[PDB]
């Protein structure tokens, strides 16, 4: 197969992803959902992290790490600790709000993925961190899960299978840092939202020092579906190493921004003219496009027109997939005030623990509002770009590095656009 | 039937401050008992 | 804008504050949603449940907090300071809360900004003189895809306009309570020309299943 | 025999598991430098000062937090280890007030020592600084809090030696203030020992303050005769 998308609706993980059926367990059992768990639960944690490793699933956080062999990790005897399985529904990232979709729509597939998950890896519970500005969201799966406990299908002897599986919803504080999955750990036991240092792994030191797994909500609600297909289901989809179908939420100067599920492989080109109505004012009006949201570097149209959209051919492009957050940004846009309000919000949203994030991230707003308003001289402008590489790789967590690639990306793509700007500053001004 | 032109999710018009904490109170009775570290606190 | 609090007559240590027995009850679910010996991870819930008693948090639900949780009042402190949600200052009945992250101001927020401060007559960060409305600026609240939007107390306002935010106002000085949805022709994140998929209706169970399950 | 040898330099030497890489670089006599670590601590790793590089390893790794393993090679003199340690010099430098001839630390400080030692030479901030408002926290220890720069010894000892729970981290971002977030007086058995631990001069001994300087002190050894302790 060359030719990847066109996914017909008889492959789409999430049906009633626009909300147009019933939420609830009547609804949910009606679409195929809560099918042969029991058979599931029974047949073995080793065939289902089988299972789950020969489909190939990666990261959807948007990290990228194969998901089998994480989910692998904690399959150890334990030593008398229990072993907790946490799904990360915070979604702090802009332009992403799939997980919203998933936990509005489609909460009795979360929890089926919860109890299948947790049967893989041996957890005793499992916490759902919701986010806090998600209220309905959270009320509605807080619903579902009542009437999924009411069913028998989850709690003692959850789906008839003799095995115990419990699950709760915390809700967050309003914090983006929350969502990095050690920090999400912190935030569950008490403390502040501030991240860990890896060693110890979240699978030997996690949540009040039980080993604890943290998955992305679209990977695991889609973990039933995985077990119920097969896995060569998933792996026909996309290229090799980067199969599956993943849910796309395009923003932007666009006529019809949405959410919509695709194919992994699928040009970036097809989907924005297929689903999203085409950029605002025709093709010649696109100037960038975003395509992970605020962690990944954005590309002009001379890399969007023939770019796939899977984890290759994005790192092959000096960017990242992030979270499939496509923000389109079309020929109307002042794009350096754009990417100055990015790295404004990354201070607004940055715990301050370790120190070069905490330091650099608003010594880069100070030069990017300068260069937004154009003060400046153009060789800084090269040394800003030596500010970055002070800040990729020596943080505890990687909001420091999702700092550092946008103003890395739009440097490298639009520096004449910015030394234009300054230059005509200081013709007009001095 | 088929229905395909209604929006399902009119229940979250519906909801109170207390919603998410009253079924939450509602739902504890379902609970497995939790495990214990042998102490009521790391400070003890 | 402060995140070290001085004596105030109307914030103080000997302000008074209680839980009512119904919180008391949810307070202890909360602390039984958790494993033994790991009381202070109920301290994020509980301290938002007593926001919910009050609206805004003096320094009283905080040493009732840690006093109800064997937690220092240190701990409380930081985390009310380190999370945004918890109001140390007297907020207005309806907190607005308006999104100027990069997707939604490209589909110009600032335009939403404006006409919410030629209604109201305020600025960023103050409070109507009636306590009623407050209106500050926050990062993405997950509604890209309907962006521009604001957030009112806990309901979302999506794919708005002028005139719409404008007629939210008008009709939430009335008493009434708006309806938390989109404003435009999409319901929840479907493309306006249409349904570009599931067109189809879903195939329901044992669909696709594999042999030997 | 349960000890692995790992390597510093090209160089063998013999330590036990679970040693971390300053240790044993301690071990073959050699100073990684350090701003959050202590010996009679909890180990932070957010001053990022230790970050050292492994070879055939593309991602330094902060020496006071990472376990050694059996093989592993440590260039603690490499051109990225140096580079690191400029970069986070600069970043502590950044928003640090010209306050060095009004400061007690001034002649005995750690961040100037080791910006002679590891650090550049100039400075490229050129917007302006930040300034945190100042705490009374007692008649003992003159604070000034414009000159700290997070390393949180102060929480850890308050939390761990002293056991008193009263100092804390305030706020979010850069913003972030070390202080007690009311007019608490912290007063211990054990307080003046903080002013041993600030590497920077935010806290200073109030009955020394603005008395004498560090390289003009005689110092002699002697015993305590106020407890019997000794
Ligand atoms: N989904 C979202 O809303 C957002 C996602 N991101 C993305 O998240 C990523 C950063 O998050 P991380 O989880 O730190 O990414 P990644 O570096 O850590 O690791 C992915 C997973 O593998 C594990 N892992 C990493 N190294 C390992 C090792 N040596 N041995 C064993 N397990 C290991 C981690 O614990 C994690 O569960 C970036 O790619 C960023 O673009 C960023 C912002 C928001
Ligand atoms: C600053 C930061 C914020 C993050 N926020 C989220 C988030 O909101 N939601 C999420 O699923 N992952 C988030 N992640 C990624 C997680 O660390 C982790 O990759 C994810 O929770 C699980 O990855 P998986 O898809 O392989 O299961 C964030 C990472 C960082 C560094
Ligand atoms: S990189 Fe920034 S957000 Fe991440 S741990 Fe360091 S200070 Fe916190
Ligand atoms: S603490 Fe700061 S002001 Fe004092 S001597 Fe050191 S660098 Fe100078
Ligand atoms: S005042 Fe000194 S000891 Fe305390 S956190 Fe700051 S630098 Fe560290
Ligand atoms: S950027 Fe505004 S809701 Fe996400
Ligand atoms: S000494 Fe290791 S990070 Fe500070
Ligand atoms: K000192």
């Amino acid at each position: 197969k060359t030719s990847f998308g066109s996914l017909k609706d008889e492959d789409r993980i999430f049906t009633n992803l626009y909300g147009r059926h019933d939420w609830r367990l009547k609804g949910a059992q009606s679409r195929g959902d809560w099918y042969k768990t029991k058979e599931i639960l029974l047949k073995g944690p080793d065939w289902i992290l089988g299972e789950v490793k020969t489909s190939g699933l990666r990261g959807r956080g948007g990290a990228g790490f194969p998901t089998g062999l994480k989910w692998s990790f904690m399959n150890k005897p334990s030593d008398g600790r229990p072993k907790y399985l946490v799904v990360n529904a915070d979604e702090g990232e802009p332009g992403t709000c799939k997980d919203r979709e998933i936990i509005r729509h489609d909460p009795h597939k979360l929890v089926e993925g919860c109890l299948v998950g947790g049967r893989a890896m041996g957890a005793r519970a499992a916490y759902i961190y919701i986010r806090g500005e998600f209220y309905n969201e959270a009320s509605n799966l807080q619903v579902a899960i009542r009437e999924a406990y009411e069913a028998g299908l989850i709690g003692k002897n959850a789906c008839g299978s003799g095995y115990d599986f419990d699950v709760f919803v915390v809700r967050g504080a309003g914090a983006y840092i929350c969502g990095e999955e050690t920090a999400l750990i912190e935030s569950i036991e008490g403390k502040q939202g501030k991240p860990r240092l890896k060693p110890p792994f979240p699978a030997d030191v996690g949540v009040f020092g039980c080993p604890t797994t943290v998955a992305n909500v679209e990977t695991v609600a889609v973990s039933p579906t995985i077990c119920r297909r097969g896995g060569a289901w998933f792996a026909s989809f996309g290229r090799e190493r980067n199969s599956g179908t993943k849910l796309f939420n395009i923003s932007g100067h666009v006529n019809n921004p949405c959410t919509v599920e695709e194919e992994m492989s699928v040009p970036l080109k097809e989907l924005i003219e297929k689903h999203a109505g085409g950029v605002t004012g025709g093709w010649d009006n696109l100037l960038a496009v975003i395509p992970g949201g605020s962690s990944t570097p954005l590309i002009p149209k001379s890399v969007c027109e023939t770019v796939l959209m899977d984890f290759d051919a994005l790192i092959q492009a000096q960017t990242g997939l992030g979270t499939a957050a496509v923000i389109v940004m079309d020929r109307s846009t002042d794009i350096v005030k754009a990417i100055a309000r990015l790295i404004e919000f990354y201070k607004h949203e940055s715990c301050g623990q370790c120190t070069p994030c905490r330091e650099g991230v608003d010594w880069m707003n100070k030069v990017m509002a300068r260069f937004v308003r154009g003060d400046a001289r153009p060789a800084e402008i090269d040394s800003l770009w030596e500010i970055s590489k002070q800040i990729e790789g020596h943080t505890i967590c990687a909001l420091g590095d999702g700092a550092a690639w946008p103003v890395q990306g739009l440097i490298r793509h639009f520096r004449p656009e910015l030394e234009e700007r300054m230059q005509r500053f200081a013709q007009q001004h001095q | 039937p088929f229905d395909n032109t209604t929006y399902k999710n009119l229940q979250h018009h519906d909801y109170s401050t207390y919603t998410f904490l009253d079924l939450n109170l509602d739902l504890s009775k379902f609970r497995m008992p939790q495990p214990s570290s042998g102490r009521e606190s790391p400070r003890h | 804008a402060l995140f070290v609090h001085r004596d105030t007559p109307k914030n103080n240590p000997e302000t008074p504050f209680d839980f009512t027995p119904e919180n008391y009850k949810r307070i202890e679910a909360i602390v039984k949603n958790y494993p033994e010996g790991h009381k202070a991870a109920a301290v994020l819930p509980v301290l938002d449940l007593a926001q919910r008693q009050n609206g805004w948090l003096p320094i009283s639900a905080m040493n009732k907090v840690a006093e109800i949780l064997q937690v220092p009042p240190m701990r409380v402190y930081e985390v009310a300071t380190f999370y945004t949600m918890y109001n140390r200052k007297p907020v207005g009945k309806y907190h607005i809360q308006v999104c100027t992250t990069t997707p939604c101001m490209l589909r110009n927020s600032d335009s939403i900004l404006e006409a919410i401060q030629k209604k109201l007559g305020i600025k960023v960060g103050e409070t109507t003189p009636d306590k009623l409305f407050t209106l500050i600026e926050v990062e993405c609240l997950g509604a890209c895809v309907n962006a521009p939007m604001v957030q009112i107390n806990d309901n979302y306002y999506e794919d708005l306009t002028p005139k719409d935010i404008e007629e939210i106002i008008d009709e939430l000085k009335a008493g009434k309570i708006p309806k938390p949805g989109p404003r435009s022709g999409r319901f929840s994140c479907e493309p306006a020309g249409g349904l570009t998929s599931l067109t189809e209706p879903p195939k329901g169970p044992g669909f696709g299943v594999q042999a030997g399950l | 025999s349960n000890l692995i040898e790992v390597f510093v330099d090209g160089q063998s030497v013999m330590v036990e598991p679970g040693t971390t890489v300053l240790q044993a670089c301690e071990k073959v006599g050699m100073q990684i430098p350090r701003f959050c670590y202590h010996e009679r601590l909890s180990v932070a790793g957010n001053c990022r000062m230790c970050l050292v590089e492994i070879e055939k390893a593309p991602k330094v790794v902060a020496a006071c937090a990472m376990p050694v393993m059996k093989g592993w090679n440590i260039l603690t003199n490499s051109e990225k280890t140096k580079k690191a340690r400029e970069g986070v010099m600069e970043f502590l430098l950044a928003n640090h007030p010209l306050d060095c001839p009004i400061c007690d630390q001034g002649g005995e400080c750690d961040l100037q020592d080791q910006s002679m030692m590891f650090g550049s030479d100039r400075s490229r901030f050129l917007e302006g600084k930040r300034a945190v408002e100042d705490k009374n926290i007692g008649p003992l220890v003159k604070t000034i809090m414009t000159r700290c720069i997070q390393c949180t010894r102060c929480i850890r000892f308050a939390s761990e030696i002293a056991g008193v729970d009263d100092l804390g981290t305030t706020g979010r971002g850069n913003d972030m203030q070390v202080g007690t977030y009311i007019e608490k007086m912290f007063m211990s058995e054990l307080s003046g020992n903080i002013i041993d631990i600030c590497p920077v001069g935010a806290l200073t001994s109030k009955p020394y303050a603005f008395t004498a300087r560090p390289w003009e002190t005689r110092k002699t050894e002697s015993i305590d005769v106020m407890d019997a302790v000794g």
